[PDB]
């Protein structure tokens, strides 16, 4: 949950 | 085998206009220079096809009003802008779009390594062209009419890629087995497969059982001939690290476990990035 | 438009075919089964010229002689390896290969991506020709260290190439200005100007509407036109993690924020792969 | 330390991948 929120991060930033 | 690059930059100070002399100083960049607004609009108006790339300070006076009117004109190619605008903050690299969407922001100390930036600013708007421009847009939704001369940017950006180009062979991958052309139900079961792999994955890291070369691999196979975006992978990651989190939150363990596994994340992104980079056809 | 690949399988159980012909089931792809290692040395014969790649089950009796004998015959052509059946008598592993160096290696419940795999079995071979076999490319003939002078597997590469391949337009990046082709003195300003632009992203990493994302483009634009590897990015990345470390030791906390880093490294190798995965053409 | 350690293992496999 937080690590998945983290990890969201580094996707959503690539798309752009 | 490289193609002459004439660059127009728009400077009106003596160090700026070094740092860019000495950037690219090298026998390929065709430099040319205006000093005011005016002198740019002058140029680029009667060298529409001579110019390859701008170079443009946000900090320069009359800034939106020469943009805008370059915009109109249909004067719209690769550009790399410097600086931030003098309304009214200093100088560091901008923050919106102030010509169009494939544009490039560098702050006045990053132009050491601008033939690099260039190449970006040039392979960005090939990618993007026709590309989208923040004045002729126009605007707030204060229209008027005409044109569509659309065929610029793409005459451009054709005429750029005969130029900035090179033909090599690649493996015809099915397109028809990509995941974003795979029917909702295929698409779905294939993330499954990939799913089970990455879990085969972190499961025999840190062990090792194992060969931890063939279970990447198999999985970077599957991301890189269905064209899986980067973004998936990650997806994958998070979707069993949620799992995983439930689990420790339940034999009453930790969750710093989690952290160690960021570089299960990294490890099989690298792999995929070195999968790409080698299956670029290279000539030298 | 799509070639078609003849395969060529060897397997006795009853299971793993049933999973090989489920999942080629596409008419794209020539099965050609052989039940038996004697009726594989035989086809082997009468149609190397007709075998575009191979599935060997480890499980199957004789495996290193049906192999050994098979490069003997100079068959050699993409493999897939399937399942673990280690010999215990012959005391020659090694492992490094079976078959050949470009071989795959699957496990019997991962058959339901064979086209996948498939595609990287051919890609690898085209890769990596001619390869070296534990067989032949060793002993006998002729020291050293193969029967093909005049390149058999390149042959065949060149017959695969055309069918399996296609012919798009890359941006020609300048091969002079590649990290490793520099000379010294500007690979070491650039590797500079790189680690230097990686500290301004982790010193932003967790600093909220900032240019870190516009930080991240111009490094990986430096990362992706100077063609470095990954290593390099994860190598820059250590220099600062160890610049960080001892900085914390004295003058600060413990060193748990560089695990938080890890976060950095999957963030920008993402954008590196990316840019590498969209600079892939289609065929036109 | 510990951190160039396990980020020395992520190279390691670049190295000796399926490539040369
Ligand atoms: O401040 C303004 S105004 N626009 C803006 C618009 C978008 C971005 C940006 C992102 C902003 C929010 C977000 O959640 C993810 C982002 O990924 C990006 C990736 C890029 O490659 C470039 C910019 C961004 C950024 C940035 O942070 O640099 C700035
Ligand atoms: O612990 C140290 S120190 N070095 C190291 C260096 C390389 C490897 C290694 C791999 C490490 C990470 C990975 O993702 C894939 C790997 O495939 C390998 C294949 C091999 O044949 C040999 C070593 C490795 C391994 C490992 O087995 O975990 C360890």
């Amino acid at each position: 949950d937080e690590k998945s929120e983290l990890s969201r991060i580094v996707r959503g930033v690539q798309e752009k | 085998m490289l193609s002459q690059i004439a660059i127009c930059i728009w400077v009106e100070s003596t160090a700026i206009l070094q740092d860019c002399q000495r950037a690219l100083s090298a026998d390929r960049y065709q430099l040319q220079v205006c000093e005011s607004g005016e002198m740019l609009l002058e140029y680029a108006q009667t060298h529409r096809d001579q110019i390859d790339c701008l170079i443009l300070v946000a900090a320069n006076p009359s800034f939106r009003a020469v943009v805008q009117q370059l915009c109109f004109e249909g004067v719209v190619v690769p550009a790399i802008v410097v600086g931030d605008r003098d309304s009214e903050d200093p100088d560091e690299p901008a923050k919106e779009q102030l010509y169009h969407s494939a544009e490039l922001h560098l702050g006045i100390h990053q132009l050491e390594q601008l033939p690099y930036q260039v190449d970006a600013a040039l392979a960005e708007f090939l990618r993007l062209a026709p590309v989208e421009t923040m004045a002729d847009h126009i605007m707030l939704m204060g229209a008027n009419h005409d044109p569509e001369l659309s065929s610029q940017q793409r005459d451009l950006a054709q005429r750029l890629q005969e130029r900035l180009g090179y033909l090599g062979v690649y493996y015809k991958r099915d397109p028809d087995r990509f995941l974003r052309n795979l029917p909702a139900y295929e698409s779905q079961k294939l993330h499954q497969a990939m799913q089970t792999s990455y879990r085969e994955i972190v499961l025999s890291y840190f062990s090792p059982n194992s060969n931890l070369n063939q279970s990447i691999d198999n999985f970077v196979n599957m991301a890189f001939f269905a064209d899986v975006p980067v973004t998936k992978v990650v997806e994958i990651h998070m979707e069993l690290m949620d799992e995983f989190a439930k689990k420790l939150r339940v034999e009453g363990r930790s969750e710093d476990i989690l952290l160690d596994y960021r570089l299960t994340l990294i490890d099989v992104i690298a792999h995929l990035c070195e999968m790409y980079r080698r299956s670029i056809p290279r000539e030298t």
